[PDB]
C-alpha cells in the first residue's frame, strides 16, 4: 500500500515515465521499493502507479538498464537486477547477488549495456555481466568507503569513481593497472560525465563545490553550502548541470558553473535529479521530505 | 564453547534478523541503532526540523534481549575529525545522540570505528559521554591489524604501492589505538574489536597488540579459504592467530555476507578449531581463574598464614620430593655407609608449617638408609597446633616441635642439616636471607643448609591491561600513587616479555662472611628488539635445593608442574616508549633497617622514572 517516506532515486527512461526507488530509514522496518509512474505528474502517489513492488531491505542507489531493466544497490550487499513483465504492470526480480560486504552505495551501467560498476562501503568496486550474473572483475583500489561510481558514456571500459579516502580515480580497463588517481582538496561526494565532450567531467565535493575537469591537464563554484550529492546534466545539445545537495537546495547551472535556477521547495535532503526527455525545460526532483517536485527551468 | 556475534549494516526486521541469527547458534549481533544512511542536520533549516521517529522503539526488544544480545554501532557517516567544520559539528551531535541511545537501552557494548590516524574530536566527544550519566556500557574500538590504505590492490598506475618494508610503518594502526586510548585516558570501558584481513602482516605488527584489552576479534567472511568439501576454513597461519586470541577469551564477531553453506559453518570452523587445540595441562588447570589477577605477596613472617595457605603449599608434591632427593642426596655425603648405625644427623627445619618438610625428611632418612633426628621449627602457634597433633599422633619422640622463631630459638645442640622453605615469588621476598642469618649460629661449622642458594631474576614486560589493573588499586587514605610503589604476585597472562630474564638478587646458605650486610643494589640492561611500552617488571626466580636438585619458576628453567608459586609484578607509574633496538636499564634497590626490608627501583634508560618505594613509604616486608 504505502510508498517509503524517503525517495532516494529518481531517473526518466527514454518514453518519458518515471521511476523511483525510495527505503525507510527510520520507523520499524528498514525496507525499501521500486516504482514506475507513466503519469510523472501523478507521483508519489501510490494508488496511482503503473507498477509496485517491495524490496527486502533499502534502495542506496539505482538506474536504468535499457527500458524495462531496473539495476538496484541495496544495504544487503546484494546488487539487484528487476525486470518489468511483458505488459509492464509487474517488478520482477532477474537475479539478486550478494557479493559486496557491506551496504552497496552506488551504482552504473556501461556503454555496452550488457554490464555494469558497482560501489560499496566494504571499500570493493565490482563489473558486472548481465547476462551471467557473475562479478566478472573486482578491484579494492580505494581505502574509504565507494561513495559514487559513474561509468563513461561511450567508452564501455571507462569509468570514473570516487572515495572517503580522497581519491578520484579515472579507470580504464585495458590497462594491467586500470586505475589512475586526478587531482583538484575536500572529499569527492558525486560525479557527472559531460554527454557531448568524452575527456570532460564533473565533481562536487562535500564542502558543496563543483569544479570541471578535463582528463588531460579547472574552473570551479561555491554552488551549495552543504554536500553535493548528485549532479545530472541535462539531454540539450548544449547541456545545464543540475546540482543537488544535503542544504536541501537545488541549482541548475551553465557551461561556466554561474548560477541561473534555484529551488528551496524541498524541505529534507535533494536525493535524486532527473530531466524529462519530452520537454527539455522540465526538471524532476526527490528528497527525503517525500516530494516529487517539477520544476520549470528559464531555458 | 566460544562466545561468538555476528555484524551486520542491514537489519529490516529487527525481530527477524535476531531469530535469523539465534538459530545459526550466535550469541549476540552487532547491529545500527539508527539507520546507517540516515544522515542527520542539527543546525542548518529546514534539515534540523526533520519530523520524526528518529529511530526505531525500544519496544520491539526486551530489556533483558538489549541488555545481553545486542551490541550497537556508531553510524559510517559520523566522522567527527572531518576537515569541514559543518561535518564536525554534525558529527559530534550525531556521535552523543547516538551513544546516549545506546546507554538509554543498556546495551552491554557499542563499537566504534578508528579507521585514520587523527581520531582526536572522536576521542573528546567519547570521553565526554563517559563522564555524562552513570552507566556501565563497554566501548569497542574497531581496528585492523593493517590498515585498507596498506592492503590496497596494487592497480593505481601513478600511486603505487612500495614494496619497501617501513617496520614502523606496518604498525601504524596501534599507534591510531595507543593515541586514542591515551587521549581517553586509559578508561577501562574502552576496549579494541582488532579486525583481521586476508593477508597477515609481519609477527612484530600482530605482537604490538600483545598486553592490549582485547576484548573481541572480528573476521570477515571474505577471509576464509574454501576447500575441496566446500567449507570455510583459514590458513595455518590464521589459526595460530586464533589460538593466540581463544587464550585471550576473546569474543568472536563475523563481519561481511555469505561468501559460501550454512553461516553456523564459519562458527562450526571456530567451534572445530577451539575443539582441537592443546588441552589444558596441570599448571594451567590450576591457574584457570587467576589470569591476571593481582594480589598481595605473602609475607609469613610477619603474619600467620591461614590453614587453607598451607593446604595449597601441600598439594604440590613434586617441590617435595624435590626436597626429600636433596635431604637424600646430602645424608649420603655426609654419612659413610660404615658410620650408618653410630652416626645420628641433627636436621631442623626452620619455617616447618605443617609439617610437609619433616615427613620429606623422615621418608629421604627412610631411603636413604640413614639415622636422624629432627627439630621441627615453627613460629606460626597455629600451625604448630598441626605439628603437635601429627607428633603425638605418628611422630613420636624422634621428632621434636620447637614453637619458637628460628632468631630466637636458644638450640640445645647444633645442625648437620638446616632445612627451609622461606621463598616467595622472587626468593628473598619472604626475608629467608635475614631469618636463615639468625638461625645461622647453630648451624654445625661444617653444616648444610638446604636451600644452599637462591636468585632473583627480572625481565621487563609490556602489559597495558596489567597497567590499568594496579592503576585501578588506588585506596582511600594514602598515597594516591602509592599502588604502583608495591609488588604483585599474578598469573601473568596478557602480556609481552621484552626481553631474557637477567638475575637480579642472590643470597648462599651458610653465609661464610664478616660483615654480612643483605642489602643490594644491582643494574640490569635489557636489550630490546621492538617497539613497545613498557609498563612493568616480572618477577621470578631459581634456588639450588642440594648440588644438582634445583627449584625454579623461571620461565624457560621451570619446574615441571610447579603451579603454587606464581610470578611478581614490579610496576611503573608512568610507561615508558620503547623503540625497537633501544635498551631498557632498571634499577634495583634491596633496602633494610631494623624493623622492616623493601625493595626501591627505577628505570634509568631510555628514559628515568622516578625512585620507586624510596624509604619504603608504599611498602615494606616486616622482619
Ligand atoms: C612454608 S611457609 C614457611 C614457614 O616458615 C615460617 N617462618 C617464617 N619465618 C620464620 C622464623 N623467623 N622462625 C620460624 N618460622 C618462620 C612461617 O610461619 C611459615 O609457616
Ligand atoms: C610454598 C610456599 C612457601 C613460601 N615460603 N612462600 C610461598 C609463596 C607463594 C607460594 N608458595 C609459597
Ligand atoms: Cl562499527
Ligand atoms: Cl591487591
Ligand atoms: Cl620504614
Amino acid at each position: 500500500a504505502c510508498m517509503e517516506r524517503q525517495l532516494e532515486a529518481a531517473r526518466y527512461r527514454s518514453d518519458g515515465a518515471l521511476l523511483l526507488g525510495a527505503s525507510s530509514l527510520s520507523g520499524r522496518c528498514w525496507a525499501g521499493s521500486l516504482w514506475l509512474f507513466k503519469d510523472p505528474c501523478a507521483a508519489p502517489n501510490e494508488g496511482f502507479c503503473s507498477a509496485g513492488v517491495q524490496t527486502e531491505a533499502g534502495v542506496a542507489d539505482l538506474t536504468w538498464v535499457g527500458e524495462r531493466g531496473i539495476l538496484v544497490a541495496s544495504d544487503s550487499g546484494a546488487v539487484e537486477l528487476w525486470e518489468l513483465d511483458e505488459n509492464e504492470t509487474l517488478i520482477v526480480s532477474k537475479f539478486c547477488k550478494y557479493e559486496h560486504d557491506d551496504i552497496v552505495s552506488t551504482v552504473s551501467v556501461l556503454s555496452s549495456g550488457t554490464q555494469a560498476v558497482s560501489g560499496s562501503k566494504d571499500i570493493c568496486i565490482k563489473v558486472w555481466d548481465l547476462a551471467q550474473q557473475v562479478v566478472l572483475s573486482s578491484y579494492r583500489a580505494h581505502a574509504a568507503q565507494v561513495t559514487c561510481v559513474a561509468a563513461s558514456p561511450h567508452k564501455d571500459s571507462v569509468f570514473l569513481s570516487c572515495s572517503e579516502d580522497n581519491r578520484i580515480l579515472l579507470w580504464d580497463t585495458r590497462c594491467p593497472k586500470p586505475a589512475s588517481q586526478i587531482g583538484c582538496g575536500y572529499l569527492p561526494t558525486s560525479l557527472a560525465w559531460h554527454p557531448q565532450q568524452s575527456e570532460v567531467f564533473v565533481f562536487g565535493d562535500e564542502n558543496g563545490t563543483v569544479s570541471l575537469v578535463d582528463t588531460k591537464s579547472v574552473l570551479s563554484s561555491a554552488v551549495h553550502s552543504q554536500c553535493v550529492t548528485g549532479l545530472v546534466f541535462s539531454p540539450h545539445s548544449v547541456p545545464f548541470l543540475a546540482s543537488l545537495s544535503e542544504d536541501c537546495s537545488l541549482a541548475v547551472l551553465d557551461s561556466s558553473l554561474s548560477e541561473l535556477f534555484r529551488s528551496q521547495a524541498h524541505r529534507d535532503f535533494v536525493r535524486d535529479a532527473t530531466w524529462s526527455p519530452l520537454n527539455h525545460s522540465l526538471l524532476t526532483t526527490v528528497g527525503w521530505d517525500h516530494q516529487v517536485v517539477h520544476h520549470v527551468v528559464p531555458t | 564453547r566460544v562466545s561468538s556475534g555476528r555484524d551486520l549494516n542491514c537489519v529490516p526486521e529487527i525481530a527477524d534478523t535476531l531469530g535469523a541469527v539465534a538459530k545459526q547458534g550466535f550469541d549476540f549481533l552487532c547491529m545500527p541503532v539508527f539507520h546507517p544512511r540516515f544522515k542527520r542536520e542539527f543546525i542548518q533549516e529546514p534539515a534540523k526540523n526533520r519530523p520524526g521517529p528518529q529511530t526505531r522503539s525500544d519496544l520491539l526488544l526486551s530489556g533483558r534481549d538489549w541488555n545481553t544480545l545486542i551490541v550497537g554501532k556508531l553510524s559510517p557517516w559520523i566522522r567527527p575529525d572531518s576537515k569541514v567544520e559543518k561535518i564536525r559539528r554534525n558529527s559530534e551531535a550525531a556521535m552523543l545522540q547516538e551513544l546516549n541511545f545506546g546507554a538509554y537501552l543498556g546495551l552491554p557494548a557499542f563499537l566504534l570505528p578508528l579507521n585514520q590516524e587523527d581520531n582526536t574530536n572522536l576521542a573528546r566527544v567519547l570521553t565526554n559521554h563517559i563522564h555524562t550519566g552513570h552507566h556501565s556500557s563497554m566501548f569497542w574500538m574497531r581496528v585492523p591489524l593493517v590498515a585498507p590504505e596498506d592492503l590496497r590492490d596494487d592497480i593505481i598506475e601513478n600511486a603505487p604501492t612500495t614494496h619497501t618494508e617501513e617496520y614502523s610503518g606496518e604498525e601504524k594502526t596501534w599507534m591510531w589505538w595507543h593515541n586514542f586510548r591515551t587521549l581517553c585516558d586509559y578508561s577501562k570501558r574502552i576496549a579494541v574489536a582488532l579486525e583481521i584481513g586476508a593477508d597477515l602482516p609481519s609477527n612484530h605488527v600482530i605482537d604490538r597488540w600483545l598486553g592490549e584489552p582485547i576484548k573481541a576479534a572480528i573476521l570477515p567472511t571474505s577471509i576464509f579459504l574454501t576447500n575441496k568439501k566446500g567449507f570455510p576454513v583459514l590458513s595455518k597461519m590464521h589459526q595460530r592467530l586464533i589460538f593466540r586470541l581463544l587464550k585471550l577469551e576473546v569474543q568472536f564477531i563475523i563481519t561481511g555476507t555469505n561468501h559460501h553453506k550454512e553461516f553456523c559453518s564459519y562458527l562450526q570452523y571456530l567451534e572445530y578449531l577451539s575443539q582441537n587445540r592443546p588441552p589444558p595441562n596441570a599448571y594451567e588447570l590450576f591457574a584457570k581463574g587467576y589470569e591476571d589477577y593481582l594480589q598481595s605477596p605473602l609475607q609469613p613472617l610477619m603474619d600467620n598464614l591461614e590453614s587453607q595457605t598451607y593446604e595449597v603449599f601441600e598439594k604440590d608434591p613434586i617441590k617435595y620430593s624435590q626436597y626429600q632427593q636433596a635431604i637424600y642426596k646430602c645424608l649420603l655425603d655426609r654419612v659413610p655407609e660404615e658410620e650408618k648405625d653410630t652416626n645420628v644427623q641433627v636436621l631442623m627445619v626452620l619455617g616447618a608449617g605443617r609439617g610437609p618438610l619433616v615427613n620429606a625428611s623422615l621418608r629421604a632418612a627412610k631411603q636413604a638408609d640413614r639415622r636422624i633426628k629432627l627439630y621441627a621449627v615453627e613460629k606460626n602457634p597455629n600451625a604448630v597446633v598441626t605439628l603437635e597433633n601429627w607428633q603425638f599422633e605418628e611422630w613420636g619422640s624422634q621428632v621434636t616441635v620447637v614453637s619458637s622463631d628460628m632468631r630466637e630459638w636458644v638450640a640445645p645442640e647444633k645442625a648437620d642439616i638446616i632445612v627451609s622453605e622461606l621463598l616467595g615469588s622472587f626468593a628473598d621476598n619472604e626475608l629467608s636471607p635475614e631469618c636463615l642469618d639468625g638461625a645461622q649460629h647453630f648451624l654445625k661449622d661444617d653444616g648444610v643448609s638446604i636451600p644452599g642458594e637462591y636468585t632473583s631474576f627480572l625481565a621487563p614486560i609490556s602489559s597495558s591491561k596489567l597497567y590499568n589493573e594496579v592503576r585501578a588499586c588506588r585506596e582511600k587514605d594514602r598515597d594516591p600513587e602509592a599502588q604502583f610503589e608495591m609488588p604483585y604476585v599474578v598469573r601473568l597472562h596478557n602480556f609481552h616479555q621484552l626481553s631474557a630474564p637477567q638475575p637480579c638478587f642472590t643470597f648462599s646458605h651458610p653465609n661464610r662472611d664478616p660483615m654480612i650486610d643483605n642489602n643490594r643494589y644491582c643494574t640490569l640492561e635489557f636489550p630490546v628488539e621492538v617497539n613497545t611500552v613498557l609498563h612493568g617488571f616480572a618477577g621470578y626466580f631459581e634456588t639450588v635445593l642440594y648440588q644438582d636438585i634445583t627449584l625454579s619458576i623461571r620461565p624457560e628453567t621451570h619446574s615441571p608442574g610447579m603451579f603454587s608459586w606464581f610470578p611478581i609484578l614490579f610496576p611503573i607509574k608512568q610507561p615508558i616508549t620503547v623503540r625497537e633496538g633501544q635498551t631498557i636499564c632498571v634499577r634495583f634497590w634491596r633496602c633494610s633497617n631494623s624493623k622492616k626490608v623493601w625493595y626501591e627501583w627505577a628505570v634509568t634508560a631510555p628514559v628515568c622514572s622516578a625512585i620507586h618505594n624510596p624509604t619504603g613509604r608504599s611498602y615494606t616486608i616486616g622482619l
